[PDB]
Parts: C-alpha cells; structure tokens; sequence
C-alpha cells in the first residue's frame, strides 16, 4: 500500500502522429554548449549550430513536449524534426519569419 | 517519437487506462478520457513548451485565459478526465487543450502574455466543497474549512451565544446585517440562514428581505407544525430554502405529523439519520420522499468503534444514494474541517464491506467516487439554489478549485483557489531560497487579502434583499450572487443520489430495513486519512 | 531577544519535533508529519553545531529507518529541506530519500 | 409547584438572599432584588421556554429585542440584582423580565423571531471597563485590555517612540489624524489625548479641532504653571478634559503652586498617590479638592511585598472613596490587562484589614463592591465626558457588556460583548464537535471583524472636530460619539467616591495622615486572582 | 562648561572623530561631521531639554515638524554625519539642528506642541532598503522584509503558482489589477513587473496600462531576441524599466547575441554573476556596458564554504563597484530577509581580504560603507525610476527610515518607520509595566494598521496607468506615486558603483579576469551577522 | 484553560528557552537570543516557586557565565527584564549585568 | 571584539562657547528638595530658591544639555549661568516675561 500510487498500464505512446518529419545532421561549431527545446523553431536556433536551415523551416524537434536536446561544443548528430501545425505562423525567436509559413 | 507509458505518466501525469489510488484508501480511479493531443502537451519551466511563439501566443488579454492549470486529472460528478483547465475573469472558461493556435493543433484554451500557469501534472483537481450546516460560533471556522477544501459555507449564527451553539440561525434583521458585513472579511463564499421558528409570516419575510438565503427550523426554537407550515409558505413565495431539524421529543406529534405539516413541499432535512436530531428515532424514513433533500453530518461518518443501528444504516444509505448530502454541523455535533475527509472514509468502508456498486463499470471505483464527491459539491449547491454560481467544474462557474497530490487526496490540499486566485496553500520557510523548506504549514495568500479577497468571494443574497438594495445600504464590498430555484429541486435532481427506498424503522429495536432486508454495517477499528497524516 | 518572524517560525518546527521525539521514545512507528519534524530539527541542530552541509546531507538519511515509521511514510517523503544559520550564514540542506 | 432554593439556584442562578463569592477573594455579594416572576423564567434549549408561541412571541423585529441575556446577576454601581437584559440596536434596551406577552405575565423585554439568546444564568454581568491612562505604545494593547474586560481606552501616543513611552500624548494634527484612522482597526472604543504642554492657546486649539477629547499635561514636556494655565483655559472653552502628571522635581514650585495655577478648575490628576509621578511627595493632598478627579494606577495596587508610606495610604484612600478612579498607565509604569484585577485585590485586602465599611448594610460586601466597580466603569466615564454613551448598564447606553463565571470574576471573562456583538471570548478546538474541547484560549469573534467592528465601536471626538467634519475628511468608518460635560464634573459627582478628606503628608517622614490619624496598611504576601489562574 | 568626549558620547552619541564598529564585523565608520552646536543638543525626558518654552517652541503645527529624531548618526550614500532629522507630512523635512528658535541658536528643525520625539542618540539611522527582485509567492514576505529594514519591494507574481515560483512576473491585466488591490494590505511600498516575454507590442502595452512599472523578461517564458527587442521598444515609449534574466541554454544565441538584441538600450540585468540565471557562463561580461544596470542576489553573497569561479568574482566586482545593486530573488534562489545582511557580509569579507579601497580616506571604512549601502537603497531606486520618492535620506523624500543600535546593525532593527509612522519594531510583554520585558519580538505597529497604513505607503504606477485612472477604477486606498526616468539611467548614474571594467570569462575554465588580472576570493568559514544573533 | 494573549506570549519565551537549554547541555557557547531566553525563563520559574523579587535579582546573575556564551554576548545584554505572576500578583524582575 | 563598540577619541568638549555667563549663589529655603533643568529660565525657578532673580534674567544653567542641578532643603551653592540665545524671547515657565528679553 502506497498512498496515491499509480497503476500505469504497460505499453507506449506514439507522439505527434500523422505529421511530416525530416532528419537533419547538426554540428555545433561553438565553444559553449547549446540546448534546444521541443517547441523551438529549429530554423532560428543559435547561429553556431550549422545545418540546412532551409529544410528545417517551420519545423521543431520531434521529442516529448518539454524535453530538449543538448549539443556539446564540436558535437555532430542527426536529429528528427516534426512540422509545426495550427496556423503554421511563426512569431518570435530570432525574428526571421514573423508571419505564416 | 515514442515514449513508454510509465515515463509519460511521470512527466505529464497518468493517461487513459491508468489507475490512481486515492490517498491511503482502497478506492481506485481510472482516467476515462484525456483531451490532449499526444506530443503537444503544454509544460512550464526552463526550456519547456510555454514560451513566446511556442506554447504561448501573441493574442491580447481578451483573447487568452488568465490562468491555466496544465495536465490536470479532474474528478467531478460528470467524469474523471485528464485535461488543461482555463480560467478567465475568475470563472471557469474551458476544460480542454491549452496552447498556442499558431503552432499547435486542437488548441481550445489559448495561452498568451497575460496567462499565469499552475502546473497540475500529477495532481487531482476538484471543485470547492460546500458545507450547508454551519453554526457561526467563531470566525476561525472559515479558515479551518478553507484548508480542508471547502470553499462555500452556508449556515447561521452570531458568534458564541447559546442560540448559535444550538442552532444554525442568525436571528433577525440587525444580526443578519451584522453578519453580512462581517462576511466580507472571510475567504469563503457565504450565505446566511435566519430563524424560521415563528407562526407569523411577516416575521420571516423581514429576515429574507434583510439578506438570508434560507430559514432554519430547529427544535430548540420549537419545531411545531404551525412554525413548519409558516416557514414553508414564505419559502414558497420568496424562493429560499428551508432547513429542518425536527422535533426529537415527539412533543407536537411523531415524524408522520411533521411530514404531514411539510405537505410535500421542498425541504432540506438535517441529520436525516437521527443521531444529531430529529424525531426519535424514525426521522430516517424521510429519505423515501420526493420533496426531501437529505443530509448526514460527519461525527457519525463512518460507523467506527468509538462513535447504533441507525448509525450503521446511514453509511449504507449513503452508499446507495438514499442520502444526498454530507455536512458538518460545525461545533455543535460536527467537525468543520472533516466533511470531505469523512465522506471518503465512508466510501472506503463501504467498498471494503459491500464491494462494487451495481452501477460500477470496469475494474475501478469511478462510479462510487462520482456519487460521493457529488454529496459535498453539486448536490449542496442545488439544494440551496446556488448551483448556477458554484458546485462543480463547469464553464461559466466561479473558479473555486482545489488541487490535490494523490497521496494527500481528501486530507491536505496542495492549492486552494478562490474565484481565480490562490487563497491558501502549504508554504515553507518565508526566508528560504525556495518555498519548500520546513516548516511547511497553511498560510493565507493574496486571494485572502483585503480588496483582492472581496473580488474573489461571493455573498449570496435572497432575491428580495438584492432588489431592496441591501448590498448598497450595508456597503458590502464583496461580489454578490442571488439564489434561485430552491422550491423546484427534488430528490430526483440530486446527482447520483436520487434513491427513494422503501425504508422502515422498528420503533422498539431501532433496526432499519430497506424492502424488508436488514441494513447494517460493522464499526471500523482503523480508517484511512487518519493517523498517517495528522500530528495530533 | 528581538525574534524575527523566521525565528519564531522555526520554533514551530522545534516544538513539532519535540512531539515526534517523545513518540519514537515510546516505541511508536512515526507518521508523515512526525518524521519530517524529527529529521528537520536534527539538521537545524547540526548547523548550530557547525557541521557542514555535506555531512548533514548524509547524516539526515540515518535518523529514521523504514521499520520505525508507518507504512507508506517513506514514499511520502522523497526529500527533506530545511535552512538554518551555519557559522557562515544561512544554508539550504536537502536530504534525498531520508528514510530507507 | 414548589422547588427548593438550591435546585432553583442550580437551574436559574441565585436569587434574593443568596450570597456569591467573587473568584477566590473574601468578598461576598448578595442578590438584593430579582425582577423575575417565579415559574416564568425564560430558558433556552431543547424543550425549554424560548420557543415559538411559548417564551418567544409573534412580534416583528421592531417590537422585540435583538439580544436577550437571560437570568443575569448584574453587579453595577446602582445595584446587585438578578434580571434579564434586553439589547436592541446595539444599545441597552431594558433590564427586566423577558418573554412572550401573549402567555407570560410582567414581560418587559419581548422575545421574538429576531431575538438571539445568551444564557447568563449562573453568571455575573458587568459594564465594560474604561481605562483613561493609555500610552499607545503598541496596538496589541487593545486586545490585552479587551480580554480583561475593558471596552473603552482613552490615552495618547503614536507607537513605540520616546515621547509616547514617557507620556500619554498624541502630538499634533498629523499624528492625531493618523491615530484616528488607525483606531477603526481596533475592537475597543477610543478617544485620544493631545500634548497639552504649551503656553500658546492656538497650538492647543488646533489639536482639539483635529480630534482629541482631552489634553495631557505631562512633566516630561514641562508641567509649568504657564503651560497648566494655558491648557485649562482652552479646556474651559472647548469642553474637553485635562489630565495632569505634575512636576516631580519641584522645579517651578511645589504642589501648592501647581494647585494655585489650576485655579479651582476641573482636572483629572494621574497617579495622585505619587509613585508614578507628581510633586514629590505630597501630590496626594490633591484628593481633598472639589475640582480634582483623582486616579491611581495598578502597579501600586495593592501594597504587596515586592512592590512605601504613600503606597500603603493609597489602598486606604481608595477604600474610603478619596481616590475615585483606577487606571493602568500602560507600558509606562502600569499593566494594561490588570486594571480590573488589581482593583479587586485592593478591595479584598481592605476587607481583610479594615473590615466592613461604615456604609455597609447586611452581612455582605455589596457596598464595597459598588464603590470599587464604579472606579473603573462610571467614574472614568464621567471624568472624560463620555458617560452619556458608556460607563454602566443603564438603558440607552452602548451595550458594552462583560459576562463572568463567579469562579473567574475579575480575571478571565466568559464573554466580552461590544456594542451588541460578542467581540472576544474563550474558544476551544475549532475543528471539534463542540466549542469546549481544549485548547481553550481567547480568540477574536465577529464583533471584531471589519465592518461589523466599525458598527460596534465608537471613536470619541471633541465637539469642535465633530463640527469641522473631521470624520468625513479622515473617512473614519466607525460610529462617532462626541464628548461633553468635562468642565462641570467635580469630586462630588464621583459615584460612591466623593470623599474630600483633610489629608496631610510629612515632607520628611512621608507619612500620610487623615484628620491627624495615621493612614497605613500592611503589604500582602499572597493575593487572590493570582497564581491560581495564570500559566505564567 | 566642559565635558569629556567619553561622557559626551554616552549622553548624546558619538561625535566628529569617533569611530563605531558595525555589528560584529571589521567595518568601522567615523563621524565626518556633526551639525549640532555643543551645549544645545535637544534631549527628551524628565527635566530634559524638550519642554515648553525651552527646547519646545510656541509655533503652530504648520511651523514645526511632526516628528524629530534627535542626535542621529546618519549613514547614507552622501555622508556619515551626526544630526537631528525632521519629518513633516510623512516626508523628510530637514537634516540639521532641532530646537526652539526663541532660546536656542542655529535651529533649523523647529519643535513645537505638535512634535513627537524619537530618541536616536547612540543609534545609526538609514534609509529603507529597496528590493527589486521579488517573487510574490506569498504575502508573508513583506513582513519578513520589513523587519530586516527593506521598505520597498518591486517584483511580480500572483501567489504560489508555477509561473511565479520561477519568474518575477504578474501575467496580464486581471492579475495585475488583483495584485494592485492586494497591495493596499501590505506595509511596504510596492511596484509590479508584468510578463515581458512576447513579440507583439500591444500585449505589453496593455500590461503597462494596467499598472506595472516594469516588464520582466525571464528565460522560462522564452528570453528570445524577438521578445527582448519587443519589450525594450515598449519600455522606451512608456518610460518603464525592463528586467532581464537571460537565456541560459544558449538556445537562441550566446550572450553577445542577447547584448546585440538589447541594442544599447537601458536594462537591468538580474543575477549578472550567472549562478541564478543568465547565458552560461559569461553573462557577467554585461557589467562592462554603459546601458546595463547590474545586480547580484543574496544566496551567493558572500562566497562561503557551503554555497565556483564566478561566485568568487562576484564579491570582488561588488567591492570594485562593477555590480551596482544587491537583491534577493525571494523564494526562488534568494532570501527575502537577508539582502541587507548579506551586503555587509561581503563588505566585511572584502575588507578582510583586499584591504582598503583606492578611494578610502582616513583610517576608517567610510567609503566602502557608502558604496555598499548605495547598492540596496539609492541605486535600486534610480534603476526603477522611483528615486524621486524613496531611496535615500534627502529632503522631500518619503520618510522610510530605519533605526539601528550599533551592535545589531544590518541584522535586527530597533525601529522601522514607514512614511512618518513606526510600522514594526521589537516589542516586549504587552501586559508589562514597561515595553522592554521579555519576550521581545517584532510586532506590527500603528503604521501597519488599516487606513493609517494606506496613508503611509505608496503603490507605484506607470505613467499610463495613472493617466487612465487605474487607481480610481480599482478603488486603491493607498497613496500613489508614478515612475519616471527609467530609460535615461545608465551605469554612470549608479552612485559609487559606475565601474565598467574590461572583464573577460574563459568559456572552458570559467575564470573571470579584469584587465588580464585574475579575479578571485576565498570562501569564508565563519561570517559576522550570523550565529551570534539568530536563534535558528 | 482560557489562556489570554500574555500567557500565550510567555509560552514563546518558554519554548525559546527549551532550545537554549538543550544547546548548553551539548556544551555549546550560547548566543544572544539563547542567553536571554534561558535566563528569562529561569526567573519566571522562580516566581512560580514563590521566590522574592530580591532573591531572583541575585540568582539571575549566576545562570550563565562569560565562559559559557559567545564573545560579545555579555556586553549585548546590560540587563534582563521579565514579569511573572508571584503569589502576590505580577512583578517586574530586573537583573543587571546577568553575565559576568 | 564587541559588537557596535565605540572608539571615542580622547579629549574634551567645550560647551556654550562664546556666550555671556554669570555665577550666582543660590540657597534653597524650602523643606523639600528642588531640581532645575539645563534649559529652564533660572529667574523663574521655584520661589523657595533665594537668589538675585534680577541678574539671572534671560539666563539658564551652564551645564550639559539634559542634565540638572539639585538643591537639598537648606542647601546653598554657587551655580554658573549662560545667556539664552535665538530670539531671546521667553514664553512659559512661571509666566513672568512671556515675550522678548
């Protein structure tokens, strides 16, 4: 007996199903580490991260909401992105779009 | 991508199919529905979802909620579901999927620059309780009740005086006006009951016109057929409720004479079980009538070793839905901070003894949980004509919410929200670098301060008092709500508690029977929500 | 003495712990609030003695054991935090899983 | 039928002829009269008299009292009688026989649907005390005083500052206005004293116009003949009282010079005994003058082992009625919560040492009790011109009442009523099924909350301030009362304390003599109302 | 005549040349000037100077101060001098020589019948502290802060909610209005910060129009270049301040990108050291910029054994004046009651380790004391545009003063004055014959009560909110002050803390260097103002 | 019990002293608030016992010595005052230079 | 180390310098002691003190502010007075001047 204990049924959850995704190799060319969040507009991340910014347009990390991916200085890795939805209007970040698309 | 269910539950709280134990009881609930879109859950914190252009939009204040409770496990009379709760203007705006429509799908609760966040992932959220059996013996009672999760208190009194010690009555215009003014200082919604024991109509009309939302007929002031009939006549014309505590001495007649005086008119019976008052000893038979809205108090809930026949029956009649409300009878045979706590103890004992209810579906206690939570939330609200303002988590209603950690459900709240602002909550060392260091104890918050309090609480008035401009004359500072629909409610309207059983009592042996079958239960030696949580 | 609100507040903790302490002495299995009060006050006195944060973070895990508290209690307390005046000002002591 | 006197006393309290011991003192009171009609006493509870059609009538609110104190044993300067007390509109309506005129005889206090009940059978009821020697050093003093049974506090100060620590003065218009605003937050009636030490009239007039009901002339600000004369001149034109704490150093002259400066004008002398201030050491001779209204403080009451000639004399001069008032001199040589307590300790010690007073009739201490209770109730009220509002239990007066259980008389009150509502009272466990379980301690009630408080308390203003609209300008929320008759009161007006003895002091030996006879008393080693009641 | 210097110091406090140790630290101050005229010092008490015709004049209220602090040792950014302080209308009237012009020479602060007295001989008097990094997690924080000597609190929050736990933001119009109303109940000056994390200008303008005096940009809501630029644009047009807690994850760029987004515009950087937030780990380089007004929090002040490179550097950068403000970051990585206390601990440690500052003159620590006191008084006031109302002891400013006994300087205040009235102070037994008997602890005074409180505190509004009539609409009861000059302040304006050093950080080793020289300090094992003063 | 505010207030002093008492037992040199609490409670119990003001004014100076408190503490306490109910009512006890 | 300790530099302070002073023999002819404060108008002290009231006109005791001089019954002593300043207007005391001089 454990007060307020959970009895989670076993299995897995598929996230962001039914959405366009794409993989991208990203290399951190900076001297300081960089961490990107799940819903950040990938095409507007820290300029020190070198990758095909054009392909990542309107995409975000395909990871559980609230988590993040870290890139140590000089690190290189392939990440998977998932397309934004809703109105697909980007406002904020580095201010590169500030409108739909 | 993909995430396991266990990791998912630890991150966003349990989802459809997962079961959660309520405190240290044997009751288990199962998430029936989840309104989220997997992978699009809003979460707050460094690098999380709720940030500019991401989970937070660009909309102006008018187009987004003021407060959002993320990933909440709702337990209400209508369902046990997982969802985000939106609060706007101090009222429940929506129950759905919060976020930014610019990048997220299915967003029904928009989050913008003006949105505050309360993280409810892993917590259970419920409506604020409503106690309709309060003796205003001391003002310290409102805090005790608020801390337990009760956000509305209906009752009567003028302080520690003989009349108030014995009955829930605020005698007359002067004291009524005085208590209405004093109410502005209290962090809970309030509605007063006047002295309904009189055989002259005008003496009652004056009280209703002064501000009371009901009339309490108590035997100490003389619960005679003449007084009962007089109070019900006025109730019928002013749309206010009548609360009865019948003649225990059988001085003017037996229970059948009382019921006859009532004449099939709507009435709320106090201690329908008998213990704390009522025609000795078959007042309990009232729960078979359509016009009777019955309640039991907490000092008898549940039948334990130190608390006999009617006491054992009460717990069962509650489990069957024959008794619709649970109240306290504060400081005059009941405990103000234990109404919610005791309701679940009874539910536990009944699960243990009687097993699953005939209405239960699935391997959970979901139905029994909905039937019991309705007893101290929606049903009290319908009985007193305030269900349009409070009583449940439904849109348009006052945001009186209570957040609970599963291990402390029903016992000690994590957050108590009144009309949109946190009123009281556990708080650690004030000088600490974080709010969690010991000693942690309940302390008043901004929702309980001066003008903010007034704006987040309601003083209920009768329609007459409202029309007469009582609020402007007394210079009441809090928001006002009017009661309505007290005469049209009946047993059948009591959510999940509309049973009218063929119940009988033996004048001699005091045994209670339903359809000839004997009703009874065994006294418990050890109960949950007890020694494991309290210091004293 | 010129006691500030925080000092007076810690007096509540000290007294809460006095209750717990006596009950443990009688041989009772402690409940949730008794356990927190007892371990919290222990740390406060450790700082008064001049022990370091590091030492206390360890010693705090050996005040009570699983067999001395009520069932479920160990899991209701994933950590215990308390601040006290050390010789070098106020410090935050966090004891993880104090009861094992 | 017939009932024995013992059974009768246990049921309705003592009647004519019965004696009651006051706490653990040697003082005994005897019921002089009983206004009831035997067999028609009103009593509240299940199956009792106060019920619809029986002890409770059918009259509308306007024709019945709001609150009724049943079977009370009144102890007031005018008598020690048994009666029901009726309270209406926050004021004392009547002292007589409560009930329903429809079935009971001799009913003068009608009880109807709008009537609340306080059971006072077996209890002693008195007026609220009045302390006129308050240093407003801290606001926490009003609660301490309220708990002891003092409902009105007159004095001055601005908080813990050097000027206030030493004197009872609220310096000037700004601080006066500030203290008037702060007063709305306190549960006692309040009236301020300004700094009367100045030789320019306009500087005093401004203060009176700002709101003070008196001027305190204290030696620390310079109690010179010029200042004294100036304050008394303004007092005479504005109808406010002057409180003096004379020049102890004999710097400007001796006591005879002070008295000469006073010029036979009305004045209240602080610490007339000398200990806490006044011309060393014959200020005590002032009690022989017609225009002098003398008081003594509590730290010297009574002459005990750890507290010399003047201290011994003081107790006797009180017993003889030469000293008319007892006050505290709060936190500057006196105890705010011990004014009442110490008054009775002196009365006890004097009974023990000097026996019965020359005015005593019967085998009781009734006269000595009336003489001493007048010292902290009616006399302070007459001295400061507020006797039209408070000071005693008389009809038309503000209902500031104190209920006491005989065993705790003078020490710990059962109920403290302010303007018609209970303001503070002992209260047990808030979560208990009854209000009596431990821990029982004093807690604020509804009469002490926000707007209800304002309506049940009075802020006394000088006639000028009232005319100038000070209340409307400062936006004061509490009720207002104006002072009057401060210049026309004299020693002969002091109820049961009008003795002007031929008293002399020896400049060297400090011995006090009355008509050549030496006045003195012995220090007590053990007093009543002490270690038997207090935890610390 | 003649008196020795020691006897003189014991009687009137120290004079020119005398040194005084601050609590138990190694810091020593020396009286630089004394504004008195030897032999003409005003002193209060029996037979002292402040009495009618002597040290007290005949002038009307309009021509004399309301309160006078006699013989005070002032410690302010402009000097450490001895003088009398005059307070009139709740504002600092003059700093000079108090007395009666009729008989005394050089009187600049006239004392009359309307003058209250606070004896400050032997005490040190300072301005009230200003904390600009408050998380409104609970209302109990204002008392904790008031007791420590902080009289103004700027920050944001709505209570114990996730958003407030993490950031100093009051999200939107509704919560802003709610917090403004709740502020009337608190005994400190208050100004709110809204959520500045948005890329749509109108969403920010609404908040400023609702009442916030600033916008907090915190990384948890997304501190992106787009949001930063948007908040600074609106700040520039509405004359409000922006408080930044930069992107620690380097998600949108490094510190240089943040600085670039700022575009040389005025901004207050939170935790410029890095520990509690900011671009990991070179946010510290910001202190080299002219438009940056930097602050450090208290949990890192000073670098001790249990608290690394940046932490050691912070203490030095403070000693050099590169960091201009010290704040708390209440209950979210900082201690609300320790901002002042920790500022002096750093000063002590720096004296001990680095010796005298290059600016020091004489054998005292006067300059280091002025540089450090400015950090929590005047500089925070200039940074937020409220320096016209509070921040220092200068004429025309709100009289928010703190009185300290030298042995308890920086730790436990003798008196805390708000707008002219004592708000809180140590107070002994309420029932005692004097206010000094134990138990002595801090208790609220008259300056903290209802209407008196409102009159002695200020709610700061943005110019827009003020124009829109927000105060009249919300029905705010306290006095109002408007902010101005937040955009024109720069590093050079920070009193005694305008250093812009050529500072560098090593991305790998995290070492801080100033002009190539390595900056560092050793962790202390024992600090002053610690175990010798606190019970826990 | 009907505890008034003053009785409840003295409970704060009693508890403060309980803390001091235990620390002294451990052999710690007491600080400012601990010293005041300890000597103050001593006097309160003296009055409860029925000792005279005069006796206590003397006994109060022998509770703690200079070697039992922290440096500077003796000078931070020029006197200690406390009131308690003696057999003959409340009295004020003042102990001058309690620590020597 | 003593918290908040003073370090008073040695020496003396000369009081009321630059002002007219005069000595006066004063004898207390009263039965009760008399104490006079530093700023009290000497010419208006207790009538029981016998001295040249005329010479003491507009003078006060030349002693440290706040202190006083006591005169036991039958005592005789010589005190030193210092002239009032400011406007030299006397108001209050026994009310003998109530104006300038």
């Amino acid at each position: 007996m454990i007060p307020g204990e959970y009895h989670v049924k076993p299995g897995q959850i598929a996230l962001n199903t039914g959405r366009a995704t794409c993989r991208v190799v990203v290399e951190n060319h900076g001297d300081r580490p960089i961490q990107v969040g799940s819903h950040y507009h990938f095409a507007e991340v820290n300029p020190a991260l070198k990758f095909d910014r054009q392909q990542a347009a309107g995409y975000r990390l395909n990871i559980p909401a609230g988590t993040a991916v870290r890139f140590e200085p000089g690190q290189k890795r392939e990440v998977e992105l998932v397309a934004f939805a809703g109105h697909r209007a980007v406002f904020g970040f580095r201010g590169e779009v500030m409108g739909p698309l | 991508s993909n995430i396991s269910r266990q990791a998912y539950a630890d991150m966003f709280g349990p989802t459809v199919g997962d079961k959660v134990r309520l405190a240290d009881t044997e009751l288990w609930i199962e998430v029936e529905d989840d309104l989220t879109t997997y992978g699009e859950e809003v979460k707050f914190g460094g690098g999380k979802v709720i940030r500019d252009g991401m989970g937070q939009g660009q909309m102006l204040a008018a187009d987004c909620v003021d407060l959002v409770l993320t990933n909440a496990l709702i337990v209400d009379h209508w369902g046990i579901v997982k969802a985000d709760i939106g609060v706007k203007d101090g009222r429940i705006f929506a129950i759905g999927k919060a976020g930014n429509p610019d990048i997220q799908p299915n967003v029904t609760i928009p989050i913008g620059a003006a949105t505050e966040v309360i993280a409810a992932e892993g917590k259970i959220v419920t409506a604020g309780g409503i106690d309709t059996h309060i003796h205003w013996i001391c003002p310290q009672q409102a805090e005790e009740a608020l801390v337990s999760g009760v956000t509305t208190m209906v009752g009567g009194g003028t302080g520690p005086a003989a009349g108030t010690h014995a009955t829930t009555c605020t005698p007359g215009p002067w004291y009524i006006s005085r208590m209405l003014q004093a109410a502005d200082s209290l962090p809970v919604n309030i509605g007063l009951l006047g002295k309904g024991n009189v055989s002259q109509p005008d003496a009652l009309r004056e009280q209703v016109a002064a501000g009371v939302i009901g009339l309490c007929i108590h035997e100490d002031w003389g619960a005679t057929p003449a007084a009962i009939d007089c109070a019900l006549t006025v109730a019928d014309e002013m749309d206010i409720q009548v609360a009865l505590h019948s003649d225990t001495l059988n001085e003017s007649g037996f229970v059948e004479d009382t019921l006859a005086a009532i004449g099939g008119r709507t009435i709320h019976t106090f201690h329908t079980e008998g213990a704390g008052g009522g025609h000795a000893p078959d007042i309990i038979t009232a729960c078979a009538h359509p016009n009777i809205l019955p309640s039991s108090t907490n000092p008898t809930l549940p039948y334990t070793l130190n608390t006999r026949e009617t006491i054992a029956a009460e717990d069962v009649l509650h489990d069957l839905g024959a008794f619709s409300l649970t109240s306290s009878d504060s400081q005059a045979m009941g405990r103000v901070g234990e109404v919610i706590l005791r309701t679940w103890q009874v539910a536990h004992r009944m699960k243990v003894q009687r097993g699953a209810l005939a209405e239960e579906t699935g391997d959970n206690d979901n139905f029994r949980v909905k039937r019991y939570i309705a007893k101290y939330t929606i049903n009290p609200a319908l009985t007193h004509g305030i269900a349009h303002e409070v009583g449940s988590i439904e849109v348009g209603k006052l945001a009186d919410l209570v957040v609970w950690s599963p291990a402390f459900f029903g016992v000690k709240p994590a957050t108590v929200i009144k009309g949109g602002m946190i009123a009281i909550a556990p708080m650690g060392d004030i000088n600490a670098s974080i709010p969690t260091p010991q000693p942690v104890h309940y302390r008043p918050m901004f929702g309980a301060l001066g003008s903010a309090r007034h704006h987040c609480r309601l003083t209920f008035l009768s329609q007459a008092a409202a029309a007469n401009g009582v609020a402007e004359r007394l210079n009441l500072r809090s928001a006002i709500a009017v009661v309505k629909g007290c005469r049209t409610v009946q047993k059948a309207d009591m959510v999940h508690n509309s049973l009218q059983p063929n119940i009988t009592v033996d004048a001699q042996t005091y045994e209670v029977r339903v359809d000839g079958e004997l009703i009874t239960s065994e006294p418990a030696d050890v109960l949950p929500m007890a020694q494991r949580y309290f210091l004293f | 003495m010129e006691l500030t609100p925080r000092e007076k507040d810690k007096l509540l903790l000290f007294t809460a712990a006095l209750v717990a302490e006596r009950r443990l002495a009688r041989g009772l299995k402690l409940n949730y609030p008794e356990s927190v009060a007892l371990i919290s006050a222990f740390i406060m006195e450790g700082a008064r003695d001049g022990k370091s944060v590091a030492s206390l973070m360890e010693e705090g895990r050996h005040v009570l054991t699983r067999e001395q508290v009520m069932e479920g209690v160990p899991e209701m307390i994933p950590d215990i935090q308390v601040e006290a005046t050390f010789p070098d000002g106020s410090k935050l002591v966090t004891v993880h899983n104090p009861i094992i």
